[PDB]
């Protein structure tokens, strides 16, 4: 359904305050650490075994950064996500064949890293809104390959 | 190429618009709009040889296709010579349905029209668009301040202030919708906003985005002696009209003066006080509450059909004086301060001058911070009169007219003691005790803002030396009375200091010997207050009438009541008296009642105030001189 | 799964939570009712509003159950057997919900306890809540 | 025809069945909306487990009770009815039922049975592929078919992982999962993946498929019976097909 | 034969590992089913590896491989070889390879205990050296028996043994032992029962520690509560100061602490704002011990340091011994000068600093009932020593004076000439005589200094029940009639009590003694438990001067002029609210009317507030002669204090049983004129404010007094409600009239 204005507004204002050069890469490497089987898709990077290796490897944050940007574009246009991500969805889904459920796993670990940085100011309504956003994202991203 | 490829448009408004169908091996089929973008549309328009200045996606009057979807996830760079040379997965393998069939409309720009309908002017209402002579509306889905601002800009009405609807004539639902996903906002036209969609898709069952921009009804004041005073005329649409005095509330005048940045409303004047207007009178009452930022957001009510005449045009006077300038600076942000009063420019006296006053001056002139206040006629003395107005700013006011001003009795300013300022000139340079309820800055309960809160002083050990420290610290002259026992009523909050024993030489109250912050045994019934020598108050005294607002005008100053001299007193002054007492707009000077056995001290005569000031205290006069009035010099007035 | 390393980490992290576990449990539940309104259909007679005593106490229960689980973590099914049958059979709770509340509970502990939420613990904590939500689900039918 | 998938292969893990590489997998849904697996064993018969068939039912249920409550899908979205079901006379040790179809299914690129083996392929270390429709990491039924590769584990290690001792009178249930698996000579065990992937709720009924590279033929060596592992316990347990071949041939003849 | 070989495998040395036996050239293992220390002792002897240290299942060494050679062995340990232990035969077993036993012997183990980072050699973190490496032990289950064993092994004193790590860091590396729980008699910690070696879940934040002490260094004190019996509980252990965490801190633990300091019982976790003390970073945690312990150190399993508590900050206590009242120098224990011991010193209280509510609460805590009067001016004699400079600004509902807030007196010396005295309402001096126990007997009351028997004419079992209950003897079983315990040789008291039977003290029952009927000498009570007043004047409207008349039995009558003391006059005037004292006037000869008298010779001690309590002659209606009528005048209800004359001074008025002041709010020259004029001084010259004649005492009875100056009396003037003032004594009104 459509997002009520004060949800999207609290979301965007927070994403504004979100440091865009670190969080995404930590969320990604965290997905790598908690559910190690995703390393298979990224295994061109190197050893994805220790937390220090994952957190340090410059290609992990390079990818996380580009994905977080793509998500910024999502938050930008929240009613039409499918078309905006249609090609990215093809890259990951058609060429790579990532299972779309791990998008939500990452999105969930993302909200966790989000909550990690923002502590008490990340409130149950704000979480419920970001969950709605990263949901709509996960779905649009999962739209290919029915 | 390959196995016989061709592209055509079907069910278009023209041969180069419509749903796009590709013939492959002899059969026609459609393409899904999955990933269909402006580069794809541009390639399609280019291949048909039509103008590509404006290219819309979507199917206008075009049916849904049938059969095969040959291409999917088309992604052109715009240089491809044909759509089947762009990237795609393969041919005939798809998940798309015929509801997602791509369509195009290619245009040269000559037919797209934009207008506002139903908002009472051409610059407020529902956003209606006409594309290929088909009317539709912009959907509120994806509608932000950027899209509204682009639309507002295209009509040359400035910026969008509100997405509000205004109850007027309602427009037939258009079944065709335009979706804009987003523009940056620097575009000249909404159609220049990228990737806008015309028809096909359904927005959402909520629709009919309506807007009011800052140019919907534009007020101005005409014919007053200062820019913040005059008759109100409002342009609605492209026509200016006067407003009737019945149709313009105090709240609406407050909104206007705030919007005009003229401060607070000082007076509303009926009866064409600034002269009759000319032309149209608006038949709408603004029933705003008065907290609204703009008259464009105030509700309008239809006239009960009452005929107003220009003899009833409303006039407003607001509080700010704006005519201040710097003279003989090397830059416009330095110079001698000259003020225009009574129509004449004159140098301001420096006798009560400081960096906060200069800061306020530099800020009002948009010159940033004051860098120095050079003493002496460094910018020259000027050849004019020296204005002896003493401002008493806190340094936080935005305009000098918002600052307290005293001109009565001000000492003679030496010719070399003129105010001057050097401002930084760059808007990037930046950088308490009060009396309450005393009827002026120099009397009341003493409240101090300390540690983030206002608090009171106990009357324990409260003496004349402590009051003298307070009065001196505020520039209020000498202490006349140190009142205890909550004479001005009980204060609220903490009592910060108690058993005060100032020697009278301390620059700050907390430098006096005290028990220390917050250690006190008093209650607010013992809160101390002061009345200093610079407390001024006005009254009318009558011996013969219970009319509190008709009598001889006496001012209390420097501890005594005295009469005002009738010499040079104008009917403007009478208007001031009648407004200040809240009695009426006008009155007459009565002959004085000779039956009075007592000569009174007079303090000042020849007091001449312009139109605008609400209190006699604001009216220029002669210096303070205590003389005995003759009964013939007493001014007795009766307000209507 | 649940290596010695994991087990140690989960115990050490769940200790430092201590008596605040209860209020988090309720905060966790509140988030869940806000995030996934369908789970409210499992709590008909409960007052679901903010800080409701019924929510707060049930949360204190889930908290103490959890602390019990971590006290002896090497056999979960004996300890949780009666809750196995309580949610599994009588209440018939759809297994997606445990993973919902699990994740809300991870967000909650993250938000309120930033310093201890280093990746190793986020890992073994998620594994731990997996293992539990499983032991509760495996008697589903 | 045995063992010739059109696109041969190279649960909460990876390895999405993107090309439809396991055409013998069927998806059965119970009356209370639960999805489980089944394995096509000829053009009219499929293998599954008795426990799967006994879902949403009492422990004392007959054939006519269970038969009308099932729903069965083959391939992608092709509905298939059911003629009858024949349960194994023993269910404490052979968790198995056969379903017989009213008509022959059409065989093509997307629907084809896996072959029944003539050799014993259940040698320790051999890695087989299990495809499944079961629940994912979010404990929701998966949206797309997936598969994982698991190696066969040591039978005694499995016995010790579930039961105190291998000696009968010393055994006590020590299953980290409440429900106890069935372990005996008719079964073998197999460890989970090495990137930490395993089977979970709903995977039962799928084939432990072995790809024989000398002949290029895929064989159903086991049927996953205990489907309650969730990467929390260590080994899945499979029924040995060699130990039921005769019963299967008899049921098919009859 | 010589075909039997033994080795230990995978235990890091030759004296630790899984048991492997070579038989016929094949190695095989032994199951741990029915395995014990005697088997390990055989193995350790065979390898010359010393004493046995541990046996374990396969968990510590992994599964073996091959044959199991022996199973369910039963040896006593006195065998030359393990194959001489009892066995079922080679290759007979029920075990699997998960039960392969392994052992570690002392020569392959190497154990030592030390303390690290202690304040002394007998405190610190416990570290064990094992096989050359040092590691810690987790405190999971670490108890006082373990600490006692550790102290014994170190040769440290074992009189007092604490757990925990004082200033000691977290360990690193291995945690070797976990949840050790022996019986306490074992000679070494590695000889207690423990889990498998190297198998643990603990981390290095959990490390056991001990402090061994003889008790000579453990100190306990309270700081910041103004006395040794109130404040924050500070402890000094091994010269380290710390505080008790409130987690698990209840009134029972606080009462244990209060008892250890000899401060009586803990009354409240209250904090008292007095000293802001530096946070001690070290906390003591308790674990719910019963409260009957004599010392906190006698409480079990208390932990000294090592844990952080958050929301559980500073624990402070106020015990009853924070301030202990007593009454000194009165004729009865519930009357006297108030002295309060604060800390270890008794002090008097100033008359300005002690309200009626505080005296009521104080005597109630002392169980002396309600306040009857406050008396300034050292009425009960001068106190001695220090005077407390603190005002109790209590409301009067507090259970103990320790709970009412106190404010420090602003700089000013009080002297004992202004010591406050209080008398409250209960009579406590009642006794049983000639009982077999002190809680049965004939009831004797002491009045006028003499003990006497109470008459039994109305003495019922409910009254006796209340007395015995007061004496904590339970219920009354009988009230034997007659002088069964003898009549006594003294006077018989004819006092009539009117208890409801629910009162806690005999002094709470209404008492009448005036006119009470006689009592025959043999009718004495014994038990075995398990009216209107007026002054009449014919010629003046004056409620406070006149002939004393009592309404009784439906008629007003005079009191006969006889035996009335100034104490009796004080009683009548207090009940009438006139003054403490007064003078007997000559009777007015101008009255021709003879009045009925009901009672005469009424003699009451000091203490009673009402004439009903005053002993008298029996009721007798006689005609008074005009010469026998008693006319009295009590002094005025209004006085001037500390002025140079009797008509200048601070204004004090007697109301509600106390003296009080007048606020200068609305105080004017006409109010002062009325008060002095009522005293018959001439015109008012000045109304002074701000206690010009010194500060007054007690309640500010009147505020916003607004006389018209023509009223006869200040009681006739409009004022605020009696006793409701916002003013302080700083605002006490004063006058100087001509
Ligand atoms: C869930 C949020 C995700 C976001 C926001 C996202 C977005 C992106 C974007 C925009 C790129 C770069 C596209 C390009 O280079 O053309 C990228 C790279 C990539 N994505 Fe994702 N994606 C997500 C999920 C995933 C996941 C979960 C995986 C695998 C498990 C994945 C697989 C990849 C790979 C392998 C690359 C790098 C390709 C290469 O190195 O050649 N994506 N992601
Ligand atoms: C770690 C996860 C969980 C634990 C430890 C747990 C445990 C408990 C406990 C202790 C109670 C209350 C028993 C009592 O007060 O007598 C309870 C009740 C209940 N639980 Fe859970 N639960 C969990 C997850 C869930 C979830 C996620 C749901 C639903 C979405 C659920 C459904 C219910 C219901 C319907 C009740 C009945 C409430 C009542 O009887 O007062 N459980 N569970
Ligand atoms: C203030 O003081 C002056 C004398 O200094 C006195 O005349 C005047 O009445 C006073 N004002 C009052 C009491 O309000
Ligand atoms: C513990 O305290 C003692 C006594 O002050 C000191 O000698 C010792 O160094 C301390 N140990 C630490 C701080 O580890
Ligand atoms: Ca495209
Ligand atoms: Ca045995
Ligand atoms: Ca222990």
């Amino acid at each position: 359904v459509h997002l009520t204005p004060e949800e999207k507004s609290a979301v965007t204002a927070l994403w504004g305050k979100v440091n865009v050069d670190e969080v995404g890469g930590e969320a990604l490497g965290r997905l790598l650490v908690v559910y190690p089987w995703t390393q298979r898709f990224f295994e061109s990077f190197g050893d994805l075994s220790t937390p220090d290796a994952v957190m340090g490897n410059p290609k992990v944050k390079a990818h996380g950064k580009k994905v977080l940007g793509a998500f910024s574009d999502g938050l930008a246009h929240l009613d039409n996500l499918k078309g905006t991500f249609a090609t990215l969805s093809e890259l990951h889904c058609d060429k790579l064949h990532v299972d779309p459920e791990n998008f939500r796993l990452l999105g969930n670990v993302l909200v966790c890293v989000l909550a990690h940085h923002f502590g008490k100011e990340f409130t149950p309504p704000v979480q419920a809104a970001y969950q709605k956003v990263v949901a709509g994202v996960a779905n649009a991203l999962a739209h290919k390959y029915h | 190429k390959g196995a016989d490829l061709s592209l055509r448009l079907v069910d278009g408004v023209t041969e180069c618009s419509g749903r796009l169908e590709v013939r492959f091996q002899g059969e026609w089929g459609t393409i899904c709009d999955d990933g269909w973008d402006s580069y794809d549309a541009a390639v399609a328009c280019k291949q048909l040889g039509c103008p590509t200045a404006v290219t819309a996606i979507g199917r206008v009057n075009a049916s849904k296709g049938f059969g095969h979807i040959w291409l999917d996830s088309v992604s052109c760079q715009g240089h491809e010579p044909a759509i089947w040379q762009c990237k795609h997965h393969e041919w005939g393998k798809h998940y798309c349905n015929h509801n997602e069939d791509a369509g195009v409309t290619c245009s040269d720009g000559s037919d797209l029209e934009l207008r506002l309908r139903g908002g009472g002017s051409r610059c407020a209402g529902t956003v209606e668009v006409e594309i290929q002579r088909l009317l539709g509306k912009v959907c509120d889905r994806g509608w932000g301040l950027k899209e509204a601002d682009v639309v507002c800009r295209q009509l040359g009405c400035g910026s969008a202030l509100k997405t509000s609807y205004q109850v007027y004539s309602k427009i037939q639902a258009t079944n065709t919708w335009l979706f804009l996903s987003s523009c940056n906002g620097n575009e000249t036209s909404l159609w220049d906003c990228k990737n806008w969609q015309w028809g096909g898709l359904t927005c959402d069952h909520y629709e009919e985005a309506k807007i009011t921009c800052s140019a919907h009804r534009e007020p101005r004041l005409v014919g007053g002696d200062i820019p913040c005073s005059g008759r109100v005329e409002v342009k609605h649409g492209d026509t200016w009209g006067s407003i009737c005095d019945s149709d313009f509330s105090l709240e609406a005048a407050s909104v206007l003066c705030r919007e005009l940045q003229c401060g607070t409303v000082v007076s509303i004047l009926g009866g064409a006080h600034f002269g009759e207007g000319n032309g149209q009178i608006w038949a709408e009452e603004f029933q705003c509450e008065g907290h609204e930022s703009h008259l464009s957001l105030c509700p309008v009510a239809p006239r009960p059909e009452g005929t107003c005449s220009h003899s009833r045009d409303v006039g407003v006077v607001c509080s700010r004086y704006t005519e201040i300038r710097l003279v003989n600076g090397k830059t416009p942000c330095e110079g001698r301060v000259e003020l225009k009063t009574l129509g004449a420019w004159g140098s301001l006296c420096n006798s009560h001058w400081d960096i906060e006053d200069a800061h306020v001056l530099c800020q009002q002139l948009k010159c940033g911070v004051a860098l120095s206040t050079p003493g002496g006629a460094r910018f020259g003395k000027g050849n004019g009169q020296i204005w002896r107005h003493m401002f008493h700013c806190t340094g936080t006011e935005q305009h000098m007219g918002d600052c307290p001003v005293t001109a009565l009795g001000a000492s003679l300013c030496p010719s070399e003691q003129v105010a001057s300022v050097i401002c930084s000139g760059n808007q990037s340079q930046t950088l308490q005790l009060r009396l309450v309820n005393g009827g002026g800055r120099c009397a009341g309960r003493v409240e101090i803002y300390h540690e983030g809160s206002w608090g009171t002083i106990c009357d324990d050990s409260w003496d004349l030396s402590d009051a003298h420290v307070v009065c001196r610290q505020l520039g209020c002259g000498e202490a006349i009375n140190a009142t205890g026992s909550a004479h001005f009523g009980e204060g609220t909050g903490p009592i910060w200091l108690d058993e005060m024993k100032c020697n009278g030489k301390e620059s700050r109250i907390w430098q006096c010997h005290s028990h220390g912050w917050g250690q006190q045994n008093c209650r607010h019934k013992e809160d101390a207050g002061v009345i200093c020598s610079e407390f001024m108050s006005l009254r009318l005294t009558s011996e013969a009438s219970r009319e509190a607002c008709a009598g001889r005008l006496e001012v209390f100053y420097n501890g005594a009541w005295g009469t005002v001299g009738k010499s040079s007193m104008s009917e403007t002054t009478v208007g001031v008296v009648c407004r200040q007492l809240g009695c009426a707009d006008k009155g007459k000077i009565n002959p004085a009642s000779l039956d009075k056995a007592m000569s009174i001290p007079m303090w000042v005569d020849n007091v001449q105030c312009p139109k605008g000031p609400d209190t006699l205290w604001q009216c220029p006069s002669s210096p303070w001189e205590k003389r005995l009035a003759s009964p013939s010099e007493e001014t007795w007035i009766t307000c209507d | 799964v649940l290596s010695p390393a994991d087990k140690t980490n989960v115990k050490a992290a769940w200790g430092k939570v201590g008596a605040h576990a209860g209020e988090y449990g309720a905060e966790a539940l509140e988030r869940m009712f806000l995030s996934f309104p369908t789970t409210k259909t499992y709590f008909p007679h409960f007052d679901l509003s903010h800080g409701s005593a019924q929510v707060k106490g049930h949360g204190k229960k889930v908290a103490d159950a959890l602390t019990n689980a971590v006290a002896h973590v090497d056999d979960m099914p004996n300890a949780l057997s009666a809750l196995s049958d309580l949610h599994a059979h009588k209440l018939r709770v759809d297994p997606v919900n445990f993973k919902l509340l699990s994740h809300c509970l991870l967000v909650t502990l993250a938000a309120h306890l930033p310093a201890e939420f280093t990746p190793a613990v986020h890992a073994s904590l998620d594994k731990f809540l997996a293992s539990v939500s499983t032991v509760l689900t495996s008697k589903y039918r | 025809v045995c063992g010739k998938p059109k696109n041969p292969a190279n649960i909460l893990g990876g390895h999405l069945d993107a090309k439809g590489s396991f055409p013998w997998q069927a998806k059965m849904v119970s009356h209370h909306n639960l999805t489980t697996g089944a394995t096509l064993i000829n053009e009219q018969w499929l293998l599954t487990t008795a426990k799967n068939l006994f879902l949403n039912h009492s422990e004392n249920a007959t054939a006519k009770d269970i038969a009308p409550t099932l729903t069965l899908y083959v391939g992608k979205k092709q509905l298939v009815e059911i003629e009858k079901v024949v349960l194994h006379p023993n269910y404490s040790q052979v968790d198995i039922g056969l379903i017989k179809l009213k008509q022959k299914v059409s065989v093509n690129e997307r629907v084809m049975p896996i072959c029944l083996p003539s050799k014993d392929y259940a040698e320790v270390g051999r890695v087989g592929y299990v495809s499944g429709w079961g629940r994912n990491a979010n404990f929701k039924f998966t949206d797309h078919l997936k598969y994982v590769m698991l190696p066969v584990a040591d039978q005694d290690q499995c016995i010790r992982h579930y039961e105190g001792s291998t000696v009968p009178e010393k055994k006590t249930p020590k299953s980290p999962v409440g429900v106890q698996p069935i372990l005996n000579e008719h079964t073998f065990c197999a460890g989970m993946s090495k990137y930490q992937e395993d089977t979970c709720y709903g995977d039962a009924g799928s084939a432990f498929a072995v790809h024989d590279l000398e002949e290029d033929t895929w064989y159903a060596t086991g049927i996953l019976s205990f489907d309650k592992s969730c990467a929390v316990a260590e080994y899945g347990v499979y029924v040995k097909v060699t130990s039921i071949q005769d019963w299967v041939q008899k049921t098919i003849a009859e």
